[PDB]
C-alpha cells in the first residue's frame, strides 16, 4: 500500500498514518541521541553534542533550551523544527503563567505540544515538524517529570527515556537500570544517563562531546552543568564505578 | 488486463474443480487466512469446498503443543511447561515451536548442557515480546 | 434485622459447640411466621431453614430432610423472583449428599419433582429431574437413568437453561458409557460439548465436561495423549473449585501417562507443583503401578493391585 | 448445490457414528453446518448507513 | 447588598447577605450571593445580580474545564485572574463587584476583585453597599489567625451589621466556612428578620370574585 | 475493488461507499481493547493500559477520563484523536450547562460529539476521527451506554468491545451479560472480557476501569482495581 | 472520468456522482409511506437488531420535524442526522416569521435545495439520504412526499424507498386503492408489503417501526405505533395469510376431488 503515502490525511486500508511515521523517521534523521532519567528528587536530559568543526560556536550549539525558569528541554531531530517547537512552547508556558498566574505544570505544557502536533496531523495544512521534545520539572506535588511530545500528539509521561538513533538501544539499557532499585540519587541519575550514552554509543565522553541539563528538588531551576562539572561527574564516576 | 488474469485464474481453478469433467478420487485442500474475501463461487458449499478452521491453540491444546514438541527434546525435572502453558498469551504454534528451538539454542550455545526453566523463561520472552517495536500512538 | 443476625450467630456458635440448642433454636425459628409486608424476616427464615438441614447434614440427621420439605414448601412461593430453586436445590443436594445411606432419596426426589409439576415451578422441575438422573446414574439404575434423562433433554432442547441441558447431556453421555453403548455415550458427549460451546460454562461444566470427554477419549479413540489433556483441564478446574473430584483427575492422569508407555512421568508429574496437596494413597497406588510396569514385572504389577485393592480396582 | 451439500454433510454426520442412516435431526445440523454466514462483524460499519 | 470574607487560621470563611432590590423595593427575600466557583473556591457577588451571576457561573465553567484538565484542584489565583482578565476587558459595564476566596494547595487566598478589573488580595474584605460597615465592623473586631468559630462569628457580626445599617441589605445571613477539608456551606447561617406573624384573616371564600368564562382542559394522564 | 474511490472523503464510489471512513474504522478495530457493559444500577468502562516498556510511567497519562460528575468516557483507537474529542466534549458540557443550568443528558452529549465527528469527516483537508468513543452517563434514573464512530453514528449498546479483539469480546459478553446484572457484577465481567484478550499478565497498574453510578462516574483508583483483580481470580 | 467531482458533467449531461448517491440509497433500510384520507403513515424496517443493542430512542429512522409533520431518513447516518436537525430549523425558522406551521411542501422543498446546492457547489459530497415525508397543512390536509439525493421531490400516494423499494412500490401499485383507502387498511397494506419485502423469515415486530399522522380534535398527532400494536398488526397479517393458505388448500382439494 504505496498510494495512501503522500498524504498526512489519508488512512491506509488498515488504518496507518504514513506521514506521521515518516515523520519519527525525521526524528531519527540528526544523528544525535538524548537520554532522560528521574531520581527521587531529580530529573536530568543528557544529549550527544556533535561540533564537527573548529570554526561553529559550540556555545551556540546545543539542543538543551531553557522553556521557563524551571522547566527545561532536550530536542532531538531537525533544529530549525527542533527551535521552532521550542519556541512554541516557551510562549505556551508564558500564556499559562499569565491566564492562570501560576508556572505551567510540565505534564500540562507537554499536553499543549502534543496537541498542537495533533492538530497538523489530522488537518492538512503543514507538515507534522519531525522533531521530538523530552521536557523536565520539578512539580510541586508529584515531584521530578520527565516527559516526552512526539510529533503526533502522544505525551505519556517517563521514568526514563531516550531519543534519536539509539532510542531503541537506550531504552532497553534504561529498562535494564531501573528494573533495579529505580530509587536513583542527584550522582546515581547523572551516572546511569551518561553511562546509557556511553554504552549504546560505544564510546567514552570528553567533558565537551556530551552536554546535561539538570533540575532538582532543591534547586528547581533548569540549570546546564558546565564543562567542569561534565568532567566532574565523568572522572569521579567512572573512577568510582 | 491484470485484475482480469487473475479472476481468469480462479475461473479457470472453479472450472477444473467442478465443471464438465467431474473427477473421480481427485481431492483438494486448499489453505487460506481468511475465508470472508474468498469468492462466493469457489466458497460454493457444493462441490467445491467444505470448511474448516484452524484457530489460535486454546490452552490444552498448547498443552499438547508443548508436550509434541518436547517430547523429542530432553530438559531437566525442574523444567514444567506445565505453567508455561497456563502463562496468558496468544501464542501459536509456530510460536511454540520457536520457543523451543530457541531454548534449546540458548543451552547449547551458553554450554550448560541440560535445559533448564531459566533457558524456558528468556526463549519465551524473546517469542513473545517480538511482536513490538511499532508506533504507540496508533493505540 | 440486628436481633436476627444475633440469633444466627448464636446458633452459630451452637452449631459448632452444642449443636443440640442450635437445632431447636433454628426449629423454631423455621416454626416462626413471616409479616406479608416484611421482606427480610422472609430472608431470615430462609437462611435459618439453610442451616438447620446444614446442622441436620453435620450431625447426619438426615432423617428430617423429608419434613423440612414438606412443611417449606406451602410457602410464599415468591423467593426473590424466578431464582427460588437456588435454595430447594441445596437444600436437595445436602440431603442426598448423606455420608450414611439412609434409603429414602429416589422416591423423594420424586415426590419432589411430583409436587414441582403441581405447583408448576417449571424450572425447578426440570432442577429436580437433572437431580434425579444423577441420583440414578450414582445408585447404577442406568437403564432408568436414561430413560428419565432422554425425557429431560427432549423436554429441554426447546427452552431456556442451556446449562441444565448440558449437564443433561452430560449424564445421558456417562449413562452410556456406563452402559458400554461407546459411541452413543460420545455422540451424546458431542452435543453436550456442541451446546455448550454456546454458553457460559462455569469452572465446575466445564471440568465436568473436560473429564468426561477425557474418560470417553480414553474408552474409544485409544489417543491417550488427548484424553490425559482433557483430564488435566478437568483437574485443574476442580482444583480452581477445590471440588474433591479432583483426585479421581489426577488418578486420571497418571493413567494415561503409565498407558502412554510413559509410566517415567508418572513420578515426574506426581512431583509438580499442582500434585502435592493430594498426595496418600491414591497417587501411590499409580506410583506403584508405574513402577511395576517400568520393571514389566508381572508379579510386581499383581502385588501392587491387590496392595492398593481400593484405589486401583472398585473404580471401573 | 447447497442442498446436494446439505444431502452430503447429514450422510456425513451419520457415518460419524457408524450408521447408515439418517434422520430429521441429522438433516437440520447438516443445514445449520452447510448454510453458515458470514455476517459483517462490526457493528460500525454495519451501521454507517440507516 | 453586603457580603464579606475573611481569612482565618485554617481556611477562609466569606458571609453575604441575601436580599436584592429592585430599584428600592425588595424583589428577593432568599437571593442566593455566594456563587460555586470549585469545590475550594467560592465567591460573593454584589453589584448586577445578573452580571455577577452569570460572571460567576462562565469562570466556574472556565476553571471546571481546566480543573478537569489538569487534574489537581484549581488555585484562587487561577480563578481570580480569569475574573481579572474579564472585569478589565469589558470596560466596566459587567457591575459585578466579586469577593473571592478559595483554599488551594498554597493555603487559603481572599481576593476583593472590582467592577472595572482591579483585585486586592487582601486578609480580610467587604463589599457591597453595606460594605462601609461590614468593614467598619473588621476593623474594629478582626485580628490575626482566628478560629474557625470565632471568624464564622466575625463574619456574621459585620454582615448583620450591614443588614440593620443599610438600606438594600438581605433579611438572612448566608456562610461559607472553606479549609482544606470541610466545605460548609450554611444557608442560612442566622435569620436575624423575619416577617411579622402574620396579625390577619383575609383569604376570601370562594365565589367573592366574578367570572366571565372558562375552558377547563383535561389533561392527558 | 473500487481502487480509485478510497482516498477521498468528498466523492462517493460507484457502489456509493465512503472507504475513507471504513478506513478510519479500520484504525478504530486496530487499537487497544476496551469494553462497556452497562450494569442494572451502573455501568462500567474498561480497557488495557498495557505500556509498551517498564519506563512509561503508567500514572500520567489516562484512558478513561471523566467528561462531566456524571458522564465519563474511554476509546478505543489513536490517543491524540481521543485527547481532542474529551477536551471538545468537557466543552460541549460545559456550554450546555451554562445555556441550561442543568447538566447535559448522556444521549444529548453523545449526539454532539458525534456531530464533531461528523463535521471532520466531511471535507478532503481533514482526516476524520481515527477513535471510537465509549461514552457512560447517568442521566435521569437509568445508566447510559452509547458508542461514537468516526463517521458520526452514535449507538446505544447494552455491552459491547472494540479494539482488537472485538469479535472474541462480543461473543464473551453474549455468553456472560444478562441484562439484571448489579454494577458489582458488571466490574468482574468488563475484567474478565478484558483478560480474554488481554496478553500478559493483568496486574492492577496496566489496566483502568472506571465506573458510573448515582453518585457520578469515577475512575477506579489502582488499589481498587487490584482489588477486583484479586476477587475475580 | 467524470465522477472524480459532483460539479462535473459527463459528455452525455449525467452527474455520475449524483446517480452514485441515488443508487448508493439502496444500502439503506426499507422505509415506505402509504396516503389515506383518513390519515398517512411510514413503516420502516430496523436492519441492525443485534441483542446487545439497547433501545435507547424511541424511533431510529423516524423523527418529529414539528407539529404538523414527521419524516422517514434512508441512507448515511451522519447526513440524515445533519439533514434532520436542517429540517427541524427550516420549519420552526418558518414558524417564527410566520406564526404558523410550514407547510409540507415548502418545507420538502427548502430541504431539497439544501440537496441541490450541495450537488452544484465546489468540493461538497451530495447528500446520500433519501427522505419519506408526512405531514398535514391547511392547504392540501394529509400528504406525503420523498425526496432523493438530488434535491428532486416528489409527491405520493404510496411509495416506498431503501431496500427492495422496487418490490414494495410494485406491491403497492398493485394493491393500493387509489381513492379508497383508510388508515386501517393502509396499516394492513404496510405490514403485508412490508412482510413481502423484508425477506427474513416471519415479520418480526422488533425489527419494524410503524408511525402514523392523523387529524384529531383539529391537531395533528403523530404516533410511532407500539410494539404491542405492531405485533397485532403482525398477527393479524400472519391469520389472514394463514386463511388464504387455508382456502387454497381447500380449492386444490376440490380440484383433487374433480
Amino acid at each position: 500500500s504505496a498510494g495512501f503515502d503522500r498524504h498526512i490525511t489519508i488512512f491506509s486500508p488498515e488504518g496507518r498514518l504514513y506521514q506521521v511515521e515518516y515523520a519519527f523517521k525525521a526524528i531519527n534523521q540528526g544523528g544525535l541521541t538524548s537520554v532522560a532519567v528521574r531520581g527521587k528528587d531529580c530529573a536530568v536530559i543528557v544529549t550527544q553534542k556533535k561540533v564537527p568543526d573548529k570554526l561553529l560556536d559550540s556555545s551556540t550549539v546545543t539542543h538543551l533550551f531553557k522553556i521557563t525558569e524551571n522547566i527545561g528541554c532536550v530536542m532531538t531531530g531537525m533544529t530549525a523544527d527542533s527551535r521552532s517547537q521550542v519556541q512554541r512552547a516557551r510562549y505556551e508556558a508564558a500564556n499559562w503563567k499569565y491566564k492562570y498566574g501560576y508556572e505551567i505544570p510540565v505534564d500540562m505544557l507537554c499536553k499543549r505540544i502534543a496537541d498542537i502536533s495533533q492538530v497538523y496531523t489530522q488537518n492538512a495544512e503543514m507538515r507534522p515538524l519531525g522533531c521530538c521534545m523530552i521536557l523536565i520539572g520539578i512539580d510541586e506535588e508529584q515531584g521530578p517529570q520527565v516527559y516526552k511530545c512526539d510529533p503526533a500528539g502522544y505525551y505519556c509521561g517517563f521514568k526514563a527515556t531516550a531519543a534519536g538513533v539509539k532510542q531503541t538501544e537506550s531504552t532497553s539499557f534504561l529498562e535494564k537500570k531501573v528494573k533495579k532499585k529505580f530509587d536513583w540519587t542527584f550522582e546515581q541519575t547523572v551516572e546511569t544517563a551518561i553511562t546509557c550514552l556511553s554504552t549504546v554509543l560505544s564510546i567514552d565522553f570528553k567533558p565537551s562531546e556530551i552536554e546535561v541539563g539538570v533540575v532538582t528538588v532543591e534547586n528547581p531551576k533548569f540549570r546546564i552543568l558546565t564543562e567542569a562539572e561534565i568532567d566532574a561527574h565523568l572522572v569521579a564516576l567512572a573512577e568510582r564505578d | 488486463g491484470a485484475d482480469r488474469e487473475v479472476q481468469r485464474i480462479l475461473l479457470e481453478l472453479l472450472n477444473q474443480m467442478d465443471g464438465f469433467d467431474q473427477n473421480v478420487n481427485v481431492k483438494v485442500i486448499m489453505a487460506t487466512n481468511r475465508a470472508d474475501t474468498l469468492d462466493p463461487a469457489l466458497l460454493r458449499p457444493g462441490r467445491l469446498d467444505r470448511k474448516i478452521e484452524f484457530p489460535l491453540p486454546d490452552r490444552r491444546q498448547k498443552r499438547l503443543i508443548f508436550s509434541t514438541i518436547t517430547s523429542k527434546m530432553n530438559l531437566s525435572e525442574e523444567v514444567d511447561l506445565e505453567d508455561y502453558v497456563a502463562r496468558p498469551d496468544k501464542i501459536s504454534g509456530a510460536d511454540i515451536n520457536s520457543i523451543c528451538q530457541e531454548s534449546g539454542m540458548l543451552a547449547v550455545r551458553e554450554n550448560r548442557y541440560i535445559v533448564l526453566a531459566k533457558d524456558f523463561e528468556k526463549a519465551y520472552k524473546t517469542v513473545i515480546k517480538k511482536d513490538e517495536q511499532e508506533h504507540e500512538f496508533y493505540k | 434485622a440486628a436481633a436476627a443476625v444475633v440469633e444466627f450467630q448464636r446458633a452459630q456458635s451452637l452449631l459448632s459447640t452444642d449443636r443440640e440448642a442450635s437445632i431447636d433454636i433454628l426449629h423454631s425459628i423455621v416454626k416462626r411466621d413471616i409479616q406479608e409486608n416484611d421482606e427480610e424476616a422472609v430472608q431470615v427464615k430462609e437462611q435459618s431453614i439453610l442451616e438447620l438441614g446444614s446442622l441436620l447434614a453435620k450431625t447426619g440427621q438426615a432423617a428430617e430432610l423429608g419434613g423440612l420439605l414438606k412443611y417449606v414448601r406451602p410457602f410464599l412461593n415468591s423467593i426473590s423472583k424466578a431464582k427460588a430453586a437456588r435454595l430447594v436445590r441445596s437444600l436437595l443436594d445436602l440431603f442426598l449428599d448423606m455420608e450414611a445411606a439412609t434409603g429414602q432419596e429416589v422416591e423423594l426426589c420424586l415426590e419432589c419433582i411430583e409436587w414441582a409439576k403441581s405447583e408448576k415451578r417449571t424450572f425447578l422441575r426440570q432442577a429436580l429431574e437433572a437431580r434425579l438422573v444423577s441420583l440414578y446414574f450414582d445408585t447404577k439404575r442406568y437403564q432408568e437413568a436414561l430413560h428419565l434423562g432422554s425425557q429431560l433433554l427432549r423436554e429441554l432442547k426447546k427452552m431456556d437453561d442451556k446449562a441444565l441441558l448440558v449437564e443433561v447431556q452430560l449424564l445421558e453421555s456417562k449413562t452410556y458409557h456406563a452402559l458400554s453403548n461407546l459411541p452413543k455415550a460420545r455422540a451424546a458427549l458431542t452435543s453436550a460439548r456442541t451446546t455448550a460451546n454456546a454458553i457460559y460454562c462455569p469452572p465446575k461444566l466445564q471440568a465436568t465436561l473436560d473429564m468426561q470427554s477425557g474418560i470417553i477419549h480414553a474408552a474409544e479413540e485409544k489417543d491417550w495423549k488427548t484424553a490425559y489433556s482433557y483430564f488435566y483441564e478437568a483437574f485443574e478446574g476442580y482444583d480452581s473449585i477445590d471440588s474433591p473430584k479432583a483426585i479421581t483427575s489426577l488418578k486420571y492422569m497418571l493413567l494415561c501417562k503409565i498407558m502412554l508407555n510413559t509410566p517415567e512421568d508418572v513420578q515426574a508429574l506426581v512431583s509438580g507443583k499442582l500434585a502435592l496437596r493430594y498426595a496418600g494413597r491414591q497417587t501411590e497406588a499409580l506410583k506403584c503401578v508405574a513402577q511395576a510396569s517400568k520393571n514389566r514385572s508381572l508379579a510386581d504389577f499383581e502385588k501392587a493391585l491387590t496392595d492398593y485393592r481400593a484405589e486401583l480396582r472398585d473404580d471401573p | 448445490a447447497e442442498v446436494k451439500g446439505v444431502c452430503t454433510e447429514a450422510g456425513m454426520y451419520a457415518l460419524r457414528e457408524r450408521r447408515v442412516h439418517v434422520t430429521q435431526e441429522d438433516f437440520e445440523m447438516a443445514v445449520a453446518k452447510v448454510m453458515q454466514k458470514d455476517s459483517e462483524k462490526n457493528m460500525s460499519i454495519k451501521k454507517l448507513w440507516k | 447588598t453586603t457580603i464579606a470574607g475573611v481569612v482565618y487560621k485554617d481556611g477562609i470563611v466569606l458571609g453575604a447577605d441575601t436580599r436584592a432590590t429592585e430599584g428600592m423595593v425588595v424583589a428577593d427575600k432568599n437571593c442566593s450571593k455566594i456563587h460555586f466557583i470549585s469545590p475550594n473556591i467560592y465567591c460573593c457577588g454584589a453589584g448586577t445580580a445578573a452580571d455577577t451571576d452569570m460572571t460567576t457561573q462562565l469562570i466556574s465553567s472556565n476553571l471546571e474545564l481546566h480543573s478537569l484538565s489538569t487534574g489537581r484542584l484549581p488555585r484562587v489565583v487561577t480563578a481570580n485572574r480569569m475574573l481579572k482578565q474579564m472585569l478589565f476587558r469589558y470596560q466596566g459595564y459587567i457591575g459585578a463587584a466579586l469577593v473571592l476566596g478559595g483554599v488551594d494547595v498554597t493555603g487559603p487566598h481572599l481576593y476583593s476583585i472590582y467592577p472595572h478589573g482591579s483585585t486586592d488580595k487582601l486578609p480580610y474584605v467587604t463589599m457591597g453597599s453595606g460594605s462601609l460597615a461590614a468593614m467598619a465592623v473588621f476593623e474594629d473586631k478582626f485580628r490575626p489567625d482566628m478560629e474557625e468559630e470565632e471568624a464564622k462569628n466575625l463574619v456574621s457580626e459585620a454582615i448583620a451589621a450591614g443588614i440593620f445599617n443599610d438600606l438594600g441589605s438581605g433579611s438572612n445571613i448566608d456562610l461559607c466556612v472553606i479549609s482544606k477539608n470541610k466545605l460548609d456551606f450554611l444557608r442560612p447561617y442566622t435569620v436575624p428578620n423575619k416577617k411579622g406573624t402574620r396579625l390577619g384573616r383575609y383569604r376570601c371564600e370562594k365565589g367573592t370574585t366574578a367570572v366571565l368564562t372558562e375552558k377547563i382542559t383535561p389533561l392527558e394522564i | 475493488a473500487e481502487r480509485g474511490y478510497s482516498f477521498s472523503l468528498t466523492t462517493f464510489s460507484p457502489s456509493g461507499k465512503l472507504v475513507q471512513i471504513e478506513y478510519a474504522l479500520a484504525a478504530v478495530a486496530g487499537g487497544a481493547p476496551s469494553v462497556g457493559i452497562k450494569a442494572a444500577n451502573g455501568v462500567v468502562l474498561a480497557t488495557e493500559k498495557k505500556q509498551k516498556s517498564i519506563l512509561y510511567d503508567e500514572r500520567s497519562v489516562h484512558k478513561v477520563e471523566p467528561i462531566t460528575k456524571h458522564i465519563g468516557l474511554v476509546y478505543s483507537g489513536m490517543g491524540p484523536d481521543y485527547r481532542v474529542l474529551v477536551h471538545r466534549a468537557r466543552k460541549l458540557a460545559q456550554q450546555y450547562y451554562l445555556v441550561y443550568q442543568e447538566p447535559i443528558p448522556t444521549a444529548q452529549l453523545v449526539q454532539r460529539v458525534a456531530s464533531v465527528m461528523q463535521e471532520y469527516t466531511q471535507s478532503g483537508g481533514v482526516r476524520p476521527f481515527g477513535v471510537s468513543l465509549l461514552i457512560c452517563g447517568w442521566n435521569e434514573g437509568r445508566p447510559y451506554l452509547f458508542q461514537s464512530d468516526p463517521s458520526g453514528a452514535y449507538f446505544a449498546w447494552k455491552a459491547t468491545a472494540m479494539g482488537k479483539n472485538y469479535v472474541n469480546g462480543k461473543t464473551f459478553l453474549e455468553k456472560r451479560y444478562n441484562e439484571d446484572l448489579e454494577l458489582e457484577d458488571a466490574i468482574h465481567t468488563a475484567i474478565l472480557t478484558l483478560k480474554e484478550s488481554f496478553e500478559g499478565q493483568m496486574t492492577e497498574d496496566n489496566i483502568e476501569v472506571g465506573i458510573c453510578n448515582e453518585a457520578g462516574f469515577r475512575r477506579l483508583t489502582p488499589t481498587e482495581v487490584k482489588d477486583y483483580l484479586a476477587a475475580i481470580a | 472520468r467524470y465522477d472524480s467531482r459532483t460539479t462535473i458533467f459527463s459528455p452525455e449531461g449525467r452527474l455520475y456522482q449524483v446517480e452514485y448517491a441515488m443508487e448508493a440509497i439502496g444500502h439503506a433500510g426499507t422505509c415506505l409511506g402509504i396516503l389515506a384520507n383518513d390519515g398517512v403513515l411510514l413503516a420502516a424496517e430496523r436492519r441492525n437488531i443485534h441483542k446487545l443493542l439497547d433501545e435507547v430512542f424511541f424511533s431510529e429512522k423516524i423523527y418529529k420535524l414539528n407539529e404538523d409533520m414527521a419524516c422517514s431518513v434512508a441512507g448515511i447516518t451522519s447526513d440524515a442526522n445533519v439533514l434532520t436537525n436542517e429540517l427541524r430549523l427550516i420549519a420552526q425558522r418558518y414558524l417564527l416569521q410566520y406564526q404558523e406551521p410550514i407547510p409540507c411542501e415548502q418545507l420538502v422543498t427548502a430541504l431539497c435545495d439544501i440537496k441541490q446546492a450541495y450537488t452544484q457547489f465546489g468540493g461538497k459530497r451530495p447528500f446520500g439520504v433519501s427522505l419519506l415525508y408526512i405531514g398535514w397543512d391547511k392547504h392540501y390536509g394529509f400528504q406525503l412526499y420523498q425526496s432523493d439525493p438530488s434535491g428532486n421531490y416528489g409527491g405520493w400516494k404510496a411509495t416506498c424507498i431503501g431496500n427492495n423499494s422496487a418490490a414494495a412500490v410494485s406491491m403497492l401499485k398493485q394493491d393500493y386503492k387509489e381513492g379508497e383507502m383508510t388508515l386501517k387498511s393502509a396499516l394492513a397494506l404496510a405490514i403485508k408489503v412490508l412482510n413481502k419485502t423484508m425477506d427474513v423469515s416471519k415479520l418480526s415486530a422488533e425489527k419494524v417501526e410503524i408511525a402514523t399522522l392523523t387529524r384529531e380534535n383539529g391537531k395533528t398527532v403523530i404516533r410511532v405505533l407500539k410494539q404491542k400494536e405492531v405485533e397485532q398488526l403482525i398477527k393479524k397479517h400472519e391469520e389472514e395469510e394463514a386463511k388464504a393458505e387455508r382456502e387454497k388448500k381447500e380449492k386444490e382439494q376440490k380440484e383433487k376431488d374433480k
